């Protein structure tokens, strides 16, 4: 939910004035890949338990 | 023979061959040429044929 | 596509034009495909910017996108258009398609294709109010190419000989009103 | 190479999605060793006995 | 004679999937199921 | 691992068979021919695989392993992959020796 | 080619042995090919070496090659995943399983696609068919090659 | 297959109006980097399985 949140709002432009723009266009899949290395961590700790 | 829907229709190879190939006991390709088939009154069962 | 799910969506780019500066947008179409493993393939990127410029939308209205597969031809057939309020309006609207092929490779449907694949799905496109779902696309009829895998067999006489490994590399097919022909060479 | 053609990709995975839609069964049989490939550029298939 | 090698060689195979339609609850897991969700599987893993 | 059953090895044959579409959609963008002439030497491809920002891989074919009308399968080895960076534009890209 | 190099014929094939070791004019099947399409036989050529050559005009495919540039994907696909599975199901004691990939390259008792035997008993047609794909076996000691 | 995702989606520049660009540069050799120090975690992960 923090990925995910992270992700979006980094798709709205930043930069504002005579030169627009600035939005990071790599978030989503950048969150996405995330929570998958993360989810790999999860699987060890429940495997560990 | 090509039993479509309604009548069998039977095509030989004297008159649908253009070139008889050699006799032999390991390969024999009888290669037809464009058959006509009546696809008039196929049984369309669940819109199939 | 090829017996395997695909999925398009278009994606807009707030760009920035000058004249001061003006807010523009830039159209993609993405392109996506599921693996044997349940996993998802990277996007494939198509500029279609110069297509929907060319349909004459609203400000803030998406254009309708169909998008079929077809067996024959072993095409992806996308097309867009004005979305309507009607779904008669579509008999003579102009349509901007693409075709996609196996390796991710496009081309530009010629007007004159267009209004073909129009003709015979323009009743599966997006109204105003109401929203339907495409079918694969088909023109009359959906008959393979070659038949080449048998469904039976049966031996010789005596178990001496044997009709076998044989196919119908070639069947074709024209129809009129209420009269199919087949044409095989097997 | 200056008489011949030889072929560098396959377009076995591309025929290999239908014969995978039914199972393992059906990817492993002979009917998926029998996909065929498209000829080298313009030319014929001849048979020679 | 297709369901020779699995379930018609041996009695022991035989007698397991012919009483499998009359008394399946023999035979049915409640941790183990075949077309379960993954929702399912990480609920187990959590009281495991 | 020891506990394998049906569930396992279906999952790791779609797994291989994953990884085996990769290599069979492979796209041959260039070569280069490690020898003046074309008759012998060995000559090395490069390939781009069906993803977005791809991936580049490699092999080779021995032309004194040709034989015949037709090479022998001795004479090609497997897709390298190339672990680098590699962005060029139009398919400008060379292997060289 | 694109462009024959002669219009009375665009490719000759013929055959060489002991007492004809050379080409010899005419002496071969002289093919012809026009604007439209089929690919027929000069009737100036002198077929006396061979008995029949035949012309397949509709085929524009040919199967897959087990010797080829892709052959070692494609004999670790269809003969070497079967075998690693089922050795390796074979040493966990799980017989059942172990049966089923053996038999995706060879079953004695035959196969049976939708309702008819099979005329072939090995699943994997390049071993129907001998055909060899490492023609340097003795370079070095090893047992597969 | 997120990685690989990420690093395309951010060579497309951001900035544009009066000083364009905005594309980060080294996005393809991180994208790669990334996933060589996850892959030592999945060989990691196999090998206490």
């Amino acid at each position: 939910a923090s990925r995910l949140a992270g992700a979006a709002a980094d798709l709205v432009p930043n930069i504002f004035g005579f030169a627009g723009g600035g939005s990071r266009w790599g978030a989503i899949a950048e969150a996405t890949g995330y929570v998958m290395e993360f989810s790999a961590n999860v699987m060890n700790t429940e495997a560990d338990k | 023979i090509v039993k479509a829907g309604g009548k069998e229709q039977t095509f030989t190879a004297d008159k649908d061959v253009s070139i008889q190939p050699s006799p032999s006991f390991d390969e024999m390709n009888y290669q037809f040429n464009a058959l006509e088939i009546d696809g008039s009154g196929l049984n369309f069962i669940n819109n199939s044929a | 596509y090829k017996s395997r799910l695909y999925l398009l969506w278009l994606e807009q780019k707030e760009i920035t034009k000058q004249t001061q500066t003006e807010t523009d947008y830039r159209y993609e179409l993405k392109l996506a495909h599921i693996r044997y493993d349940g996993t998802w393939n990277t996007p494939i990127t198509f500029d279609v910017n110069k297509k929907i410029s060319e349909l004459k939308l609203e400000k803030n209205r998406a254009p309708g996108l169909y998008c079929a597969g077809y067996q024959g031809e072993d095409t992806l057939l996308v097309m867009f258009y004005n979305q309507q309020d009607t779904l008669d309006s579509y008999k003579n609207a102009s349509m901007q398609g693409l075709y996609i092929f196996a390796d991710m490779a496009s081309k530009d449907m010629t007007p004159e294709q267009s209004n073909v694949y129009r003709d015979n799905s323009y009743q599966q496109f997006d109204t105003n109010n109401v929203r339907r779902v495409n079918n694969r696309y088909a023109e009359d009829y959906e008959i393979p190419s070659s038949v080449s895998s048998r469904k039976d067999y049966g031996w010789g006489d005596y178990y001496l000989s044997m009709v076998y490994n044989g196919d119908i590399p070639t069947i074709n097919y024209k129809a009129a009103s209420s009269d199919l022909k087949i044409y095989i060479s097997p | 190479w200056q008489s011949y053609r030889t072929r560098l990709n396959t377009l076995f995975a591309r025929q290999l999605v239908a014969r995978a839609t039914t199972g393992i069964d059906t990817i492993l049989s002979m009917e998926t060793q029998n996909i065929q490939e498209p000829q080298l550029g313009k030319g014929f298939y001849a048979t020679f006995v | 004679f297709i369901d020779w090698d699995k379930y018609n060689k041996r009695y022991s195979t035989w007698a397991g999937v012919s009483q499998l339609v009359y008394y399946p609850e023999n035979y049915i897991d409640p941790t183990m199921r075949i077309g379960q969700t993954k929702m399912m599987d990480a609920l187990l893993q959590s009281v495991s | 691992q020891s506990q394998l059953n049906a569930d396992t090895v279906e999952d790791a044959f779609m797994s291989y068979l994953t990884s085996f579409e990769q290599v069979a959609n492979l796209k041959v963008i260039s070569a280069y021919h490690d020898n003046i002439n074309n008759d012998q030497g060995l000559t090395y491809f490069i390939g781009l695989s069906e993803t977005d920002a791809g991936e580049y891989y490699w092999r080779s074919v021995d032309h004194s392993k040709f034989n015949d009308g037709k090479f022998a399968a001795n004479a090609w080895s497997e897709w390298h992959k190339i672990d680098c960076p590699i962005n060029p534009y139009k398919s400008t890209i060379r292997p060289v020796i | 080619d694109d462009v024959p190099l002669n219009q009375d014929y665009h490719a000759k094939v013929y055959m060489t042995f002991k007492k004809s070791p050379s080409d010899g004019t005419w002496w071969g099947p002289h093919f012809v090919r026009d604007d439209k399409g089929i690919v027929t036989i000069n009737p100036k050529s002198i077929l006396t070496h061979f008995e029949s050559v035949n012309v397949l005009n509709n085929i524009s495919s040919e199967p897959m090659d087990f010797s080829g540039a892709n052959s070692l994907y494609f004999w670790e696909l269809f003969y070497y995943t079967p075998m690693l599975v089922a050795q390796r199901l074979l040493h966990e004691q799980n017989f059942d399983e172990a049966n089923r990939w053996l038999k995706y390259v060879w079953s004695p008792s035959g196969y049976i696609v939708h309702g008819q035997i099979q005329n072939y008993q090995w699943n994997v047609r390049p071993l129907l068919e001998d055909t060899s794909w490492n023609s340097d076996p003795l370079d070095s000691v090893d047992p597969d090659a």
